[PDB]
């Protein structure tokens, strides 16, 4: 939003890291709800597994920006700093495990009868009034509707890489819970491509009126020093 | 007997809450030292203050506070929790639950990590460890 | 065929880039052909309902049609009704203060069509004591929203079924998005052993709010940009 | 992790009282004061962070132009009571002094990188 | 030592925790609180409280009183405090010292001294 | 905006020569420049008083014995308000840290039973003796010693009788103290009084039930004493705060029973049995009904023809007939239209 | 659908006053009528004459205004605070924000003459 | 079908060794699968703390912007460059369908032309009597299309959806979940 | 590995006192090589023991009873938690920091009379007229 | 003029008691970009007792006045005005000061001197 009143462009490596850390933000944002809603009608165990995971990327969110949750690290601009150095290696070492981490949660879940006795049929949300509620994401795609703001109006580099939305029919708590299930397949799949294709460069838009200058400039140049002075003040 | 039997109630408010969790998680595994977690008050020992208190809610964690059967300790988990924190100057937010119940421990961090909540609770236990019971009825 | 022959990927080769290339392109000319598309279809909408629309803005892609309160619900029922819109789906509704207006309150609407992947957006007005007709007729997930709307501002919606307060504390004196509320509000709360009870008090802060706000430019920042009408929905010159 | 006031290796504070920490922050969590020292340096005569009130940001840290405030990686200094955790100039820079080295661990492999 | 209270009474404190530093006996500057002080408007928080503990950080002043004055040849010392140890920038942005007027001349940011020569 | 209700003006001067300037509105974040200790702060009436002087940015000094039963106290200050110090009588340096930097010492520091290490007259003339040591020493400007109604130097009961010698003693050390008596208090949680009587198995008399005297409200007695705190005209005066209305016993359990709409049980025993029981009794480690406390029970409350009241104090006492159901509720035991009504709803349905 | 909730009102701007002086007549009545479930609800010290003393007091302060635009606002708060009440959504904490007076004597010192307010800053 | 089953020896995961392993083959209920435990040799080594590449490490540039001497700022100040708001009420419109267009003018010159778009910003023309007074040929090109269709609500960049069915969908065929790309 | 076979490995590479001092200390059965030791007194050992999982290859033996992650001098705190490759004792000179002043390592003494005490450090903004009289 | 104090919830101290100044900001002295000056402000005037005072314990300013930080902005003084009634604000308007123009001509630092010159011109 405030790259869009500013009338800036995030450069191209920025744009890469945005959409592979809002991947492995989705998977996080995905364990946590799917195992929690397993928790809550009695599954206990998908939690502990799935909290694992959790561990691991978070792992990576303290590695680029020095916290686990509120990293503050995408920014008007870009993000605030540069990839360290091992860190696309150690990504893609989770990604050649991730797979089989999904397979064995589907295992305890997907064809169990007791976790099907809790689902279908319930919650149920037609397309229609799907719209008319103002509900969105999973919440709309199970009632069948296919819209994804990733496909229908891309951003940072949604556009740049291959994946499938999945689409319920019946709009019910177990479709929506198989579209949150092929969502984790979808961006184990981006994040592959983000850790190939990730380009060089700059990270933060190169215009010091709106980021803050490097450090060795901003401690050797003038016109760097006043606009970091500016931009902190 | 009451630092190998440490059950807490959870008052999971905020982001404070998610740490929380990651405690209970495999990496930390806190039922190894023998932590559970109980929906009643009426069964714990330990409140966990984890996220902002609004003065909506201030009643509510009064009334859970005053429910705990005794002996009975809080921890005050966050900077929301410890002063206010982010939320400090808002027309709807308590600066510290201290102002609404007696606090036993002070965790910082907005949140602090699964380690200082650990650490937290290990400086609980060393202040239940240093507790006078019978030696302060003898000392009456 | 085991683990412990897995192949170092930290050995690699990696890709090493001599001068990374970077085009300078102003963003906002990848919408020139879709803004003027948006100014064909609001001539559209204003030629078909002269009774209702005062106006519209056009900015980047997004189309705003300012309207009186009285023209909410014939032009939202255009909106999700007619077959060239089909704005089915609500997104969010709020309101705007602009204490220097003699009418306070600007409340807005935000409208997707999903048949047509396209949003929009609708405004009126407001004060403290005119209400604006509620949508829900027309929106069920519009309720909570103008909830939020009355809750934050004041702004009444004539015709909802249940306004009440949905964010702020039972019995809160106020509406805090307001301009001349205060950041911090009035009241304070604390636990009273004498009455053991919850007491609300007046505020008093152990270090006051710092307002920095003070530091802000003597000059002008900006500037006053460039327009990117589309040579159709500019007037003629005279020869 | 915990703040830190840094010095220089001849054990000059690094802190001139630029301010911008205070600016910057957030939260509002630290409250400055400065004047003219005796030998004619810029130098604070209060330094405070209220702990409580802190986010953990890292925003004084990068809007600092002589790595003066710092955080470390610490974790582990849970209090049993709250006036512990209202850091004043003293309680700061003893932290600097106190992990130092740890610090330039974390400076000399995230130096190049602000 | 013997410090009289607000009250009329006395306050004894070790002479070594009046010093305002371990390195230095007195303020540096004119706001700021005496050791003294802090004790007579404070000490009800300071009463079963050990002091060998509290923070006791050294005195910079002192310290940078003790480098040893810079030498330079023409008109224009320069200094920056930089790390040649570690990567990155890890000193102070890099100012320029007139030296021509007589004596030493304190670097505004690190306070080392140049001098002419 | 708050108010400091406490304080007459905002410049005060102690009679140690300390200049106290109240700052702020009164609330929570105000200070008026105070600070006092009150011994016995943990207690029935200690916490009252404490939450009082803690409300309007008081410094208060809290001597405890215990840590946990003192936490709940640190709720009534802002940073900084309440300060806790370990102290014991046995330990005069630690007396002496209590009381060092206030303007104000208040003693609420008393037991109605005895102890294997206090005795009545080691827990009331030693102890009192020692604290008005400390305060005379230290020449503080108030001192505040609360004592009991029917404090008597040659009394039958050995409570009144170390009362009243406590209250000699201190009058000799320090000649500007102000003392105060309360009648019996009845409150919230109270002790030997109300929840006694709404949950005991079985009230046992030894004098019929006949005893009267004046019950005043807990909370009446911990503003008189912070009215007293504050103005410096009750400086070596005798107060003595006692209710509205004089009771028997038996009619208090009257009024307790109808409020509860449970009947309370009471039994009259000979006073030689009751007494032989309570000694017994007191051999466990829990507090119990004491032999002096039966032997009191003969004993009406006796007020001082010429002493102080609540009236000098400009203060009311509330009425327990009033406050009873308030202060009694969580132990409450709990047609023809209805019926009529009730034909008109479903009771079972799919 | 989104369905309303116990003793919900939809709201309506009276365009005549004397169509809003029966609405809100009807409106004190229903607080009268409550107030012994208020009392039972809220745990009061206080009796229900009391209740309705304040209701009136409450009702009482509005009892001048003139412009219709203000009284319809006023008329739709009131019955927001009395669904409020009624569905024991309040604790009895906000509940007893309306009732300062039943509170106990502040203390000693409350100024009513220029001398009084002046010896406490506040003239 | 990438994406599809790739064996155990391929992941970045512990496992099993010697007997243990033909134990493990033969009980597993998918022997593909990993065990989660990742390689210590090989993970996170070096340490983010001790990386020789943060000694090489500087601050990235692109061309143009970084050089020395061609790129004045004031052009690529696209912050100041910004798209103003087009505000039009209904007297402009009046006068776009009056008077034509810059694009396609319909006006005179002289005072004529200025005394048009004067007396139409003055209010003497409405708009419903300007759109009455359009003619055809007005209405089909610029306020409905040159069909005489009303224009659809625009789309930015339109998405043309595909149903993938068959081996490389996501579920199998019974499922109540598709996939579309 | 959570095996039988792995503990009497390495209660037999580590030996009985030590076993008992580490099963009344961290519960498990450590075997690894001392890597450095604190000014504290504490004790840290790194083990390649390849029935080890990530992040339990260093580990911190404690000096005292009641131990405390407080205790754990500053460098040696970065080395434990995988920060740096190479121990403090091990690091160069160059990658030292230079001080003027004595280091001095002091843990947590919160729950103690040692406490951190805050305290304003400025006088107060206003100072107060010193009364004078002077004769008419 | 609408009694909108009524509706709006604040505190009757503040429509009572409070006075508010209206004014524009200065062109400040040490720059000479006049961006600050156009708008309107609006803010309130300091009560004496409840404005600041130093904590005791770590020596933060407190403060009992909730409007303290507080202030409006209007796009000119009749709106300020007429917003400041609306809430039953007694009000102070400062009117604005500009700079009286002149005629500055650069030649005139060199123009003929007849008599004895009246200083010496430095550049
Ligand atoms: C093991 C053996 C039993 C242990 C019981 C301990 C005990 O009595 O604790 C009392 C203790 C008293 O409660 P309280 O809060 O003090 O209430 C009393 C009033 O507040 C106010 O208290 P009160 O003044 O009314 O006193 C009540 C009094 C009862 O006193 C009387 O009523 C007797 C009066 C007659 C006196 C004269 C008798 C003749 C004497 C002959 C001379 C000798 O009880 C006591 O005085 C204390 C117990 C006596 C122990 C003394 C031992 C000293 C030597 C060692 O009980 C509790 O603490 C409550 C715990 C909750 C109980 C939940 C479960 C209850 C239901 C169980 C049903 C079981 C059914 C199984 C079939
Ligand atoms: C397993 C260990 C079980 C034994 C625990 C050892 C207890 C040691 C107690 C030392 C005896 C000192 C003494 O005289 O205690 C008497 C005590 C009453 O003492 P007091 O505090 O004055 O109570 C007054 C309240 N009525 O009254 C009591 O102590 C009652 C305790 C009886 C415990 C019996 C356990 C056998
Ligand atoms: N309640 C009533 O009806 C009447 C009470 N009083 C007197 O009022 C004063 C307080 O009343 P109340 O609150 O009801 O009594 P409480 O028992 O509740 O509190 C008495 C206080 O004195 C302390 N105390 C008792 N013995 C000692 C001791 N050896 N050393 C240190 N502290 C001791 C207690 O500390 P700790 O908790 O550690 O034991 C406690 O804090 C007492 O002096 C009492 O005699 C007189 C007239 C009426
Ligand atoms: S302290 Fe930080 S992480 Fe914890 S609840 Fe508050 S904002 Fe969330
Ligand atoms: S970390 Fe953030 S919130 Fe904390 S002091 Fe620094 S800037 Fe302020
Ligand atoms: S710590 Fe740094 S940013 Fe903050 S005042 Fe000191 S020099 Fe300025
Ligand atoms: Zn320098």
């Amino acid at each position: 939003a405030v790259e869009k009143l500013l009338n800036v462009e995030v450069p191209l490596r920025g744009k890469y890291i945005r959409t592979m850390f809002g991947e492995i933000t989705r998977v996080l944002n995905h364990l946590m709800s799917v195992c929690s809603h397993a928790m809550d009608v009695g599954a206990l165990t998908p939690f502990l597994w799935g909290f694992e995971e959790r561990e691991k990327l978070m792992e990576f969110y303290e590695r680029v920006s020095g916290a686990r949750l509120h990293a503050a690290y995408v920014r008007p601009g870009g993000v605030s700093q540069d990839l360290p150095a091992g860190l696309l290696d150690d990504i893609y070492m989770w990604a050649t495990q991730f797979g089989d981490r999904l397979d064995e949660i589907e295992e305890l879940l997907t064809d169990n009868r007791i976790w099907k006795l809790r689902t279908v049929n319930i919650g149920t949300v037609t397309a229609q009034d799907a719209l008319n509620l103002g509900l969105s994401g999973p919440m709309l795609r199970g009632s069948g509707i296919p819209f994804d703001i990733r496909k229908n109006a891309p951003y940072d580099a949604y556009d740049k890489v291959d994946f499938d939305v999945p689409v319920g029919m019946n709009g019910d708590c177990y479709d929506r819970y198989l579209i949150r299930m092929a969502e984790f397949r979808q961006s184990l799949r981006i994040i592959e491509q983000c850790c190939n294709d990730m380009p060089a460069g700059a990270v933060k838009v190169e215009d010091f009126k709106i980021n803050s200058p490097p450090r060795n400039l901003m401690k050797e140049d003038m016109e760097a020093l006043i606009h970091h002075f500016l931009l902190y003040t | 007997a009451r630092q190998g039997s440490f059950w807490p109630v959870t008052f999971g408010l905020a982001c404070c809450a998610v740490e929380m969790m990651h405690v209970s998680a495999p990496r930390y595994d806190q039922d190894r030292l023998g932590i559970i977690f109980r929906a009643s008050p009426r069964q714990s020992d330990i409140m966990i203050v984890a996220g902002t208190l609004t003065n909506k809610m201030a009643p509510v964690l009064r009334q859970v506070y005053d429910q705990m059967p005794e002996p009975r300790w809080v921890i005050s988990m966050g900077s929301c929790a410890n002063g206010g924190g982010y939320y400090h100057f808002s027309y709807s937010v308590v600066r510290g639950c201290d102002r609404i119940v007696p606090v036993d421990v002070y965790v910082p961090g907005c949140p602090p990590t699964s380690e200082a909540l650990m650490y937290g609770v290990f400086q609980l236990q060393r202040k239940m460890r240093n507790t006078k019971i019978t030696r302060m009825w003898y000392r009456k | 065929p085991s683990w412990e022959n897995i192949k170092d990927i930290r050995l690699d080769p990696k890709v090493h880039v001599d001068e990374v290339y970077e085009p300078i392109v102003n963003p906002a000319d990848r919408y020139l052909q879709h803004v003027s598309d948006l100014h064909q279809y609001a001539k559209y909408i204003m030629a078909a309902l002269p009774k209702y629309i005062q106006g519209f803005s056009v900015w980047k892609d997004e189309l705003t049609l300012h309207v009186a309160p009285s023209a909410v619900i014939p032009v939202t029922t255009f909106l999700r009704d007619n077959t060239s819109t089909q704005y089915k789906s609500i997104i969010d509704i709020t309101a705007v203060d602009y204490p220097s207006r003699e009418n306070r309150f600007e409340v807005v609407y935000n409208f997707l069509s999903v048949r047509h992947n396209s949003r929009i957006r609708l405004k009126t007005y407001a004060t403290e004591v005119t209400p604006v007709p509620s949508i829900t007729c027309l929106y069920e997930g519009a309720n909570w929203f103008e909830r939020e709307a009355y809750d934050m501002y004041g702004v009444f919606f004539e015709g909802h079924p249940d306004l009440r307060r949905i964010m702020t504390d039972y019995g809160f004196e106020g509406h805090p998005l307001r301009k001349d509320f205060p950041l911090t509000g009035y009241t304070e709360v604390r636990w009273d052993e004498e009455k053991r009870r919850v007491v609300y008090e007046p505020l008093e802060l152990t270090q006051a709010f710092r307002n920095f706000s003070a530091g802000s430019t003597a000059w002008e920042p900006v500037g006053p940009g460039r327009d990117d009408r589309p040579d159709s929905f500019k007037l003629p010159t005279p020869k | 992790g915990e703040h830190a006031l840094r010095r220089y290796p001849s054990g000059e504070e690094r802190c001139i009282a630029c301010k911008l920490c205070e600016a910057i922050c957030p939260a509002l969590a630290i409250t400055i004061d400065a004047e003219e020292r005796i030998d004619g340096s810029r130098r604070t005569t209060k330094y405070d962070i209220d702990m409580t009130k802190c986010i953990y940001c890292g925003y004084c840290q990068e809007s600092c132009p002589v790595d003066a405030i710092v955080e470390t990686p610490n974790v582990e200094y849970a209090t049993e009571t709250r006036e512990e955790l209202l850091y004043n100039k003293e309680k700061l820079l003893a932290n600097g002094d106190k992990w130092e080295l740890e610090l330039q661990y974390a400076l000399d492999a995230d130096a190049p990188y602000r | 030592k013997s410090i009289i209270s607000y009250n009329g009474n006395t306050i004894e404190i070790p002479e070594e925790y009046t010093k305002q530093a371990p390195n230095r006996d007195s303020t540096w500057a004119p706001a700021q609180a005496s050791k003294t002080e802090i004790y007579k408007n404070n000490m009800v928080r300071f009463e079963q409280k050990d002091l060998s503990k509290q923070p006791m950080p050294y005195a910079g002043i002192e310290l940078i009183a003790q480098q040893p004055v810079r030498f330079v040849h023409g008109n224009t010392a320069v200094c920056d405090g930089a790390n040649h140890n570690g990567p990155g920038a890890q000193g102070h942005p890099k100012i320029f010292i007139n030296v021509d007027a007589p004596g030493s001349h304190a670097c505004q940011y690190c306070g080392t001294r140049y001098e002419k020569e | 905006m708050n108010s400091f209700e406490n304080l007459a003006q905002d410049v005060n001067i102690t009679r140690s020569g300390k200049t106290l300037i109240a700052k702020g509105t009164g609330g929570r974040s105000s200070r008026t420049g105070y600070t006092a200790t009150v011994f016995g702060a943990n207690g029935f009436l200690g916490s009252y008083l404490t939450a009082k002087l803690a409300k309007h940015g008081t410094t208060v000094v809290v001597p405890y014995r215990e840590e946990m039963a003192k936490r709940h106290l640190k709720v009534t200050g802002d940073l900084g308000v309440v300060n806790f110090l370990e102290m014991d009588l046995r330990n005069l340096e630690s007396i002496d840290e209590a009381v060092r930097h206030s303007d104000i010492v208040v003693n609420l520091i008393g037991r109605e039973y005895e102890t294997k290490n206090f005795n009545y007259y080691d827990v009331h003339v030693e102890g009192a003796r020692r604290i008005a040591e400390a305060v005379k020493k230290h020449n503080i400007a108030r001192y505040i010693h609360v004592s009991a109604f029917n404090a008597e130097i040659d009394s039958p009961s050995e409570f009144n009788h170390t009362k009243g010698l406590g209250e000699q003693v201190t009058k000799d050390i320090v000649p500007w103290a102000t003392i105060v008596r309360p009648a019996p208090m009845f409150g919230r949680e109270d002790k030997w009084f109300l929840d006694r009587m709404a949950r005991s198995p079985c009230l046992v008399s030894a004098n019929k039930f006949q005893e009267t005297s004046n019950p005043v409200h807990v909370i009446d007695v911990a503003a008189a004493l912070e009215r007293i705190c504050f103005d410096d005209s009750t400086v070596a005066q005798t107060f003595e705060l006692y209710g509205p209305q004089k009771f028997t016993q038996k009619q208090i359990i009257d009024m307790v029973s109808e409020t509860l709409r449970k009947e309370v049980r009471h039994i009259e025993l000979p006073k030689a049995l009751y007494q032989a029981y309570t000694k017994a009794t007191q051999a466990i480690w829990w507090p119990t009904y004491s032999p002096d406390q039966v032997e009191r029970q003969f004993l009406s409350q006796k007020i001082d023809p010429s002493a102080k009241t609540f009236n000098d104090l400009d203060l009311t006492p509330m009425e327990l007939p009033d406050l009873m159901f308030k202060l009694i509720r969580p132990y409450r035991v709990n047609v023809s239209q209805l019926e009529n009504k009730e034909k008109t709803f479903v009771h079972i349905l799919d | 659908a989104i369905i309303a909730t116990a003793f919900a009102e939809t709201v309506k701007f009276s365009g005549s006053k004397q169509e809003l002086q029966k609405r809100t007549l009807a409106l004190y009545r229903q607080f009268l009528r409550g107030a012994p479930t208020f009392a039972d609800l809220y745990e009061v010290q206080f009796s229900i004459p009391t209740i309705r003393t304040k209701i009136r007091q409450e009702f009482e302060r509005h009892r001048f205004v003139d412009d219709l635009s203000i009284q319809n606002v006023l008329y739709a708060k009131g019955h927001m605070e009395y669904q409020e009440c009624i569905n024991f959504w309040k604790q009895q904490a906000q509940f007893l924000k309306y009732f300062p007076e039943e509170d106990d004597i502040q203390g000693r010192h409350q100024p009513s003459n220029f001398v009084d307010k002046f010896l406490k800053n506040r003239a | 079908l990438p994406g599809g089953p790739v064996p155990v020896f391929k992941k970045y995961t512990v496992g099993s060794k010697g007997i243990w392993e033909k134990l493990r083959v033969l009980l597993a209920i998918a022997p593909n699968r990993s065990t989660g435990n990742p390689i210590v040799p090989l993970y996170r080594v070096p340490t983010p703390g001790s990386r020789p590449e943060a000694n090489v490490y500087q601050d990235p540039s692109s061309y143009p912007t970084n050089d020395i001497a061609e790129n004045p700022y004031w052009k690529r100040d696209h912050r100041r460059a910004y798209p103003q708001t087009a505000f039009f009420d209904q007297k402009t419109v009046t006068g776009l369908l009056e008077l034509g267009s810059e694009a396609t003018p319909r006006i005179a010159d002289g005072e004529a032309g200025t005394k048009a778009l004067a007396n139409i910003a003055n209010g003497g023309v409405s708009f419903t009597q300007a759109l009455g007074k359009s003619s055809k040929d007005v209405i089909y090109g610029e306020v409905l299309t040159v069909n005489g269709l009303p224009p659809v609500a625009p789309t930015l960049a339109p998405k043309q959806w595909k149903i993938i069915e068959g081996e490389a969908a996501i579920y199998p065929k019974g499922y109540p979940c598709r996939t579309f790309h | 590995s959570s095996s039988l076979y792995r503990v009497l490995r390495n209660a037999w590479e580590v030996g009985p006192r030590s076993y008992w001092k580490q099963l009344n200390s961290i519960g498990d059965t450590k075997s690894g090589r001392l890597v450095g030791t604190d000014i504290y007194g504490n004790k840290f050992y790194e083990t390649d023991h390849q029935d080890e999982i990530h992040l339990r290859t260093r580990y911190v033996e404690y000096k005292e009873k009641d131990y405390d992650m407080s205790q754990v001098e500053p460098g040696w705190h970065f080395w434990l938690g995988y920060g740096v490759d190479t121990a403090p004792c091990n690091t160069p000179k160059e990658k030292l920091p230079i001080r003027a002043y004595p280091y001095k390592f002091q843990p947590n003494y919160t729950g103690t009379p040692g406490a951190f005490v805050t305290y304003n450090t400025l006088k107060p903004k206003i100072s107060a007229w010193e009364p004078v009289t002077k004769q008419r | 003029v609408p009694a909108h104090e009524i509706v709006s919830g604040a505190p009757a101290e503040l429509s009572r008691n409070r006075v508010v100044r209206i004014y524009q900001q200065a062109k400040p002295a040490t720059q000479s970009g006049e961006y600050g000056t156009f708008a309107w402000r609006l803010d309130w005037d300091i009560v004496d007792v409840a404005n600041r005072w130093e904590n005791d314990l770590i020596g933060w300013q407190s403060s009992g006045d909730y409007m303290q930080a507080t202030q409006m902005k209007f796009t000119s003084k009749e709106s300020a005005i007429k917003f400041a009634n609306k809430q039953g604000w007694d009000f102070y308007i400062q009117e604005p000061h500009h700079r009286k123009f002149r005629v500055k001509q650069y030649a005139n630092n060199f123009v003929h001197s007849y008599g004895k010159l009246k200083h010496i011109r430095t550049k």
